[PDB]
RNA sequence: UCAACGCCGGGAACCUCACCGGGGGCGACGGCAAGGCCAGGCUGAAGGUCUUGCCGGCGAGAGGAGGUGCAUGGCCGCCGUCAGCUCGUACCGUGAGGCGUCCACUUAAGUGUGGUAACGAGCGAGACCCGCGCCCCCAGUUGCCAGUCCUCCCCGCUGGGGAGGAGGCACUCUGGGGGGACCGCCGGCGAUAAGCCGGAGGAAGGAGCGGGCGACGGUAGGUCAGUAUGCCCCGAAACCCCCGGGCUACACGCGCGCUACAAUGGGCGGGACAAUGGGAUCCGACCCCGAAAGGGGAAGGGAAUCCCCUAAACCCGCCCUCAGUUCGGAUCGCGGGCUGCAACUCGCCCGCGUGAAGCUGGAAUCCCUAGUACCCGCGUGUCAUCAUCGCGCGGCGAAUACGU
């Protein structure tokens, strides 16, 4: 059981959830800088009001983005790990509580056993899971399968799914919880190690990417 | 002989409630002591008051 | 309660409006009132011929309160001024004229004049069915303004409409006009 | 020693009439009303099919009746009664007074 | 659309063609203005045609 | 085919009814007694008909849920919430016809700015109507209770917390009248024109948001089974009434859905938190019976006064720990009740037992740009009884793109 002193939690310094800081947390790409908002706050929770401007994704905090991407059910129109992902009445759809406990034992997990800030590790996590592609262009009448090169916001967009899809996939009915396996990811990612969905992918992508150039 | 022609005095079912323009049977509003079929009603409202108000 | 014979009375006056509208084809029907005063029911009856409603009269008021009871019922008969811009009369005129045998063009082009000369600003009659051979078709005469849309059309134009029962069918008789006085948002008139 | 006085109506025009009939009433002569009260608007809806038949997409015509209703207290004297009971009560207006 | 109308247009022009120097160059003034010389219930064609009138006079006075 | 298939408001026990079996009625108008009944019989049951007597003195019209929606009217869907469709005078062409209605820039828009054998008008779009969100004035009950006064009760540490009833309209709310937003200011991009993107300020920012009204036309689109109607057809009948069955039949192919295939969970016990609407033989608080479904009394309420009404998802603790299981819940047996004239065919609820497929789903394909989508429950319509449906209501609440 939760004791006492967690279950009725007061903060008093400003503190995402009352607990870890930000001053200590550096980002090094210099494309991402501008676009992980480490802003001291203590709930990270934005009632969709930055949604309609174009580029309102900036204004919110990395752990409210996650969050919203854990709310999710899983892989439906496409397979995940090999298989689609649908839930459908046991999923946490419009559940943000579930969410955010979800997140918050993650954090405490990563905590514990590296010694260091979580919010540092996700840092790293993100910056080593951001993918530098391809796609379809016609120069007139004829298409090719060109390399194109990505932007900071879509690639922030790839990680945060890619993580999320990962913890996803290892609690598939399986003994694991969502947060244990949301904490493997994260350190997996951050020390780069290929047990990692997310390292995966971007490594996938890179290399089918520098074949079509 | 002169028995068998007029109907039972039902008090529920399809067949206690007519139209009181048409004579239908079936589709009747109920509401609000109206008797009046679903076409009679959409015809005849503004008459009795209704609008739009959407 | 409340609606119960609010909704009562509403039904019922719709019933009697129609009795009537059938019952007094010949002589031009134009509308309805009722007020029950303590004393009975007072039932005022537009028209534009009042000759024709008068023991005529004696079968009404005692048909109606045997029929739908009402009580103590006695009826005015009122004539109707400036009856070239009720579109109810005009149809129903319209159809007795097609039923005595005239032909379509000049009965609308003949009603079209004699509506547009006693002031109006814009009229539309529109007939269905059966007017030449055994294909249906329609056709429309209009002249000046109308607002055939928004919300104006309800509010300023008159509508009508009609039946026209001869040998061969049903003949369908739609007219709209506007009155005069009237005038829409943009018109504006500047000091 | 209070009359109170319902009003209901589908036109504010009747209400706006009686109500000020009913304040002028009351200041000219010497005695007390309390208002015009407003009460919720009751507002009947019926939403039926337009189709007669049963083909083609299916689309609803929403009709709505709206009732306004308002509320007087008048202290109930004498000429009151007298001057109140006799005014003009259109046909779309009910009233409906009671003592207290 | 941001698009003004015929007759808003129109009336604009007529309003500043004639009672030149009795607008300026503030929505406001303007606003009263229009409400007084015009026979106009709504306040959308009259804050409109108060805006025109704001652009016509500032193009005019300074400028082509 | 889109535009059929939870559609005909089509949730059919009788009625509805139009189908099947069997009975009984039925001749407006016109010229060559009818009927009511004690007992018994035929009969599913019947003065329906026979015994018994007594009383009483031929063709049409109506009607038709019969045929024709390829004879019609009226209404509805689709092209299409598309921006298009016409007229006068002049001009070009022998003429059918053309121009205007075209070119450039420009908008949600034949919406606008310039040029031109065209100059001017009209319908549609817009304007118009309804609701949401912010401020001001008026109003204070059946709505509200903060500050005031009096009582009463409780705790620990007299500091706190509750309940009345006086007395008030401060706050909330209700509903009438007014204000406010206009690319208006500033930056840029655009013919210096019409305009585009952004910044502040601001309740609200780029027709603020969401709806109603859907032009001229056409689709031999659907509806004679909503009513109205031409022709054709049916009189002891396809007309009008009663009884019983059927539309609920099932080797199968399809559309739309509900429940699940479990831990992003199942169960037990505790703790929270709405709105819309409706209500006379109707809603029914409160008390008592009953294990439950339900039963007996019954205050009040014609509804800002009473009732339906302490919603679920959510939170806390304990059991279960990846299994065809404490998942899943179909099918069947015994029993207890409600509605109703009648519950077998063919209704709904409750208890104890029983415990089938199903371990994430190919080819293919659907809906969704913000309080939107996903998830959760509630009201109302139908309705004696019956909601996995339609129309609406609030609760929790995202991801991506500002394009082609
Ligand atoms: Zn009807």
């Amino acid at each position: 059981a939760k004791p006492l002193t967690e279950r009725f939690f007061i903060p008093k310094e400003v503190k995402v959830m009352g607990r870890w800081s930000v001053e200590d947390v550096t980002v090094e790409d210099p494309s991402l800088k501008p676009y992980i908002n480490l802003d001291a706050r203590i709930l990270p929770h934005s009632h969709g009001r930055y949604a309609k401007k174009p580029f309102g994704k900036a204004n919110v905090h990395i752990v409210e983005r996650l969050i919203n991407k854990v709310m999710r059910s899983g892989a439906s129109h496409y397979k995940a790990g090999g298989h689609f992902m649908r839930r459908e009445h046991r999923s946490i759809m419009s559940k943000k509580m579930k969410a955010y406990e979800v997140v918050k034992e993650a954090f405490m997990i990563i905590e514990r056993r590296t010694k260091q800030n979580p919010i540092q590790v996700l840092v790293k996590a993100i910056e080593n899971s951001a993918p530098r592609d391809t796609t379809t262009i016609a120069f007139g009448g004829i298409r090719y399968h060109m390399s194109v090169d990505v932007s900071p916001l879509r690639r922030l967009d790839i990680a945060l799914k890619n993580i999320a899809l990962g913890a996803s996939i290892k609690c598939y009915r399986n003994k694991t919880t969502y947060a244990q396996a949301l904490a493997e990811e994260i350190i997996a990612a951050a020390n780069k190690d290929p047990k990692s969905f997310a390292y995966s992918k971007k490594e996938e992508i890179e290399r089918i990417a520098q074949s079509s150039r | 002989k002169a028995d068998y022609n007029k109907r039972k005095p039902r008090k529920f079912g399809k067949g206690a409630r007519r139209c009181m323009r048409c004579g239908q049977y079936g589709p009747i509003i109920r509401i609000h002591g109206l008797m009046l079929c679903r076409h009679c009603f959409r015809e005849v409202a503004p008459k009795l008051g209704f609008k739009k108000y959407e | 309660a409340i609606e119960r014979y609010f909704i009562k009375e509403g039904v019922k006056e719709m019933l009697i409006d129609e009795f009537l509208e059938k019952e007094l084809r010949r002589a031009g029907y134009g509308g309805l009132d009722i007020k029950k005063t303590p004393l009975g029911t007072k039932v005022t009856i537009f028209a534009a011929n009042p000759g024709y409603v008068i023991r005529r009269i004696r079968e009404l008021t005692r048909i109606l309160e045997k029929q739908f009871g009402l009580e103590n019922p006695q009826i005015e008969v009122e004539e109707i001024k400036n009856p070239y811009l009720n579109a109810k009369v005009q149809a129903v005129r319209l159809a007795q004229a097609l039923e005595r045998g005239i032909h379509f063009r000049r009965a609308a082009y003949s009603a079209i004049r004699a509506i547009m000369r006693n002031g109006a600003r814009g009229v539309e009659i529109r007939l269905s069915g059966k007017l030449t051979g055994e294909r249906a078709k329609s056709v429309r005469f209009y002249q000046g303004y109308l607002a055939k849309v928004g919300n104006p059309a309800e509010t300023l134009v008159s509508r009508g409409y009609a039946q026209a029962q001869l040998k061969l069918g049903v003949i369908g008789v739609k007219v709209s006009i506007m009155p005069p006085d009237a005038k829409l948002p943009d018109e504006i008139e500047i000091k | 020693q209070k009359a109170r006085i319902k009003l209901a109506s589908t036109n504010i025009k009747a209400l706006n009439e009686v109500t000020d009939q009913i304040k002028q009433i009351a200041e000219r002569t010497g005695v007390r009303m309390s208002g015009p009260i407003p009460l919720p608007t009751k507002r009947i809806r019926i939403t039926t099919r337009k189709s007669p038949d049963g083909e083609g997409s299916a689309t609803f015509d929403r009709f709505e009746l709206r009732v306004h209703k308002r509320l007087v207290d008048i202290e109930a004297d004498e000429r009151a009664m007298r001057q109140i009971m006799r005014i003009r009560v259109p046909e779309d207006v009910t009233i409906e007074i009671e003592l207290i | 659309g941001n698009i003004k109308q015929t007759f808003i247009k129109r009336t604009a022009r007529e309003l500043f063609d004639r009672y030149p120097d009795k607008f300026t160059r503030d929505f406001e003034h303007n606003k009263k203005m229009v409400a007084e010389l015009t026979n106009v219930t709504s306040k959308t064609i009259r804050n409109r045609i108060a805006g025109y009138i704001t652009r016509l006079v500032r193009m005019k006075e300074e400028g082509k």
